[PDB]
């Protein structure tokens, strides 16, 4: 059956603050793997109908530079998006995260988000990950990844 | 009046479903494409082939109002209060230019205010998100 | 095989602080769906024996009103409860969350919890979600949901 | 098919701060269960090849004693480790958690981590959980557990 | 002495399992319902049909004591210290009435203290969770 476990591609990670689509993942190294699904710049395309279980783990991290601001109210969020094929439409399957105050009092900061769901997918539909503050992403394969594996037929 | 094409006994073209409806049964050699109005709390905003309508979402946030309610043809449209804009999950206030800076571009409910330093001969010296540089 | 993905029903959400059973979910709209399981006021009833995987995502959010308290120590918790059928008994399958200080310094606050488990269920047993501070729940279908899908027979 | 749901064994929980391997779990009481897998001092050994879904829920908790420090910057982390058999090697499959300031201002503190993944396992490979500040672990079966269940063949 | 009924060759009634035991084998035309004492760290507190005992849980929290230990007939019973009550996950202290308020109902280890303003002629003016209104 079809599956996928895509780990973040460090080399390609935007340096912004607002929402962005993570458009670069590994699919054939370390734990990264893909079967009967296709990947193209962050978009995981479904080839075979079925009920899939979808999951995503995202880790944020940062180091406060000497002489940091008294406060830094961040929104660390993840969104798992599905793009329909039979009709142009993008919608959030799942979303998670939290607000954080990563001021300068604490030198280091870490935080990870985990979302998981059971959804009905069709061939042609694409799955993509969206996050805020992508510049704070942890590049490790055990830290930032998302996957999917078919469980039942439709 | 737009056309696609399925096949079983012989491939043929047939009408797509109009906005406000979803495809329930493909066109047969005998019948035209069967289209049924979208159920409550769903919609469609273009000619399509999907056999299911798009769910109206998301819900309006705390400091948001419903500009346009949900319809069979269009999705719900939420807008932030005056003086705020949608940033990720919350309607944050527009940036406030520090002493020596004056806003140059207003703040849309979908975009934050753009600030910029004043040219020679100007000294704003004010913490305001609603005032330019003064001579 | 049996499955379920139930999204929070905004219309019906208690306005309290202590633990409460979320007794209203959608089962036939958006991503909400149910097969070979029955739902009744927040209680997901099992119809077919088997080992099910259970999951739940809960999102809390709040806006601090002008002139807010200096501190607001909250307990944001989720409990996935099972009620036995052959003997009257309710017990926690899983639990998650954290303590939070949602004072007035930060205008907005967000936080989500995710729990997942693999459990043996019998026909007649019911699953229900319990949470603290239900008034702070995010009503979005991509935010507050819980589901289940059969994986193996017994 | 093979599965496992291992709950923390309270009796045996190290009292340290740095990373440690949780070497004691229940496998035949409450929700704890195991099938066609073997357990030995925290190491879950795989007996049958296949693609397994792995998950882990960890809860930390603490009470501030009268007259507590002004700050206590903790690292609450979990690591799901795999140990290869055909070659001596240990690597992180998944990792999660966050930094926390559990000072004395708030009397009580709680926080839970959840990680989930889809991995290819071979007979002989062992899975183990590693965490920081194990002395803060919540001993409840609904709080601190990790499991695995086979989904597909290789 | 309580009865239910399974079936295979012919439906029939038979005894449930008493507290302290679990059902291991249904009653046959030849044998009575087989019931076996609950294994360690488990219990049953009523006449039932379950083939498995209920696990003793949860563990007692930080500021809790074991009122009643785990038995084959009853679950573990945990109670919070004096001056505290169980709120979600922790034994929090009982509320403290602010200046001008006096407690009216004490605080059970399962419920918080109830405060209320004093009637005319009373002026407590004290931050205490262990003192009513004074005349
Ligand atoms: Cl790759
Ligand atoms: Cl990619
Ligand atoms: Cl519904
Ligand atoms: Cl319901
Ligand atoms: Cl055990
Ligand atoms: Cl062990």
């Amino acid at each position: 059956q079809p599956f996928a476990h895509l780990t973040i591609n460090a080399a390609s990670i935007p340096s912004g603050s607002h929402k962005v689509t993570l458009s670069s993942w590994y699919h054939d190294r370390g734990w990264a793997k893909i079967s009967n699904m296709t990947l193209s710049n962050g978009k995981l395309r479904v080839n075979q109908d079925g009920f899939y279980y979808l999951y995503a783990n995202i880790c944020f991290r940062h180091h406060e530079t000497s002489g940091s601001v008294p406060t830094d109210y961040l929104q660390l969020m993840v969104y798992v998006v599905k793009t329909s094929i039979k009709i142009p439409s993008s919608h959030n399957l799942m979303k998670g995260g939290s607000t954080k105050n990563w001021s300068g009092n604490s030198e280091f900061h870490f935080y990870s988000i985990n979302v998981g769901g059971f959804f009905k997918l069709r061939a042609g539909e694409e799955i993509s990950i969206q996050v805020s503050n992508p510049s704070l992403l942890d590049p490790d394969q055990d830290a930032t990844y998302f996957g999917a594996f078919k469980v039942q037929d439709i | 009046y737009l056309h696609y094409d399925p096949e079983t006994g012989h491939q043929l073209l047939c009408d797509k479903c109009a906005p406000g409806t979803y495809l329930k049964q493909h066109c047969t050699v005998r019948r035209k494409t069967l289209c049924v109005p979208c159920p409550d709390h769903s919609y469609t905003d273009s000619w399509h082939t999907s056999d299911e309508c798009v769910y109206c979402s998301p819900v309006c946030k705390e400091l948001q109002s419903v500009k346009q309610e949900c319809n069979r043809t269009h999705n719900r449209v939420c807008e932030c209060e005056e003086g705020r804009y949608l940033e990720i999950e919350f309607c944050l206030k527009h940036r406030s230019c520090p002493p020596g800076s004056g806003v140059v571009q207003a703040g849309t409910p979908e975009r934050n205010t753009v600030c910029k330093k004043c040219p020679d001969g100007f000294f704003s010296g004010e913490t305001s998100s609603k005032a330019p540089c003064i001579k």
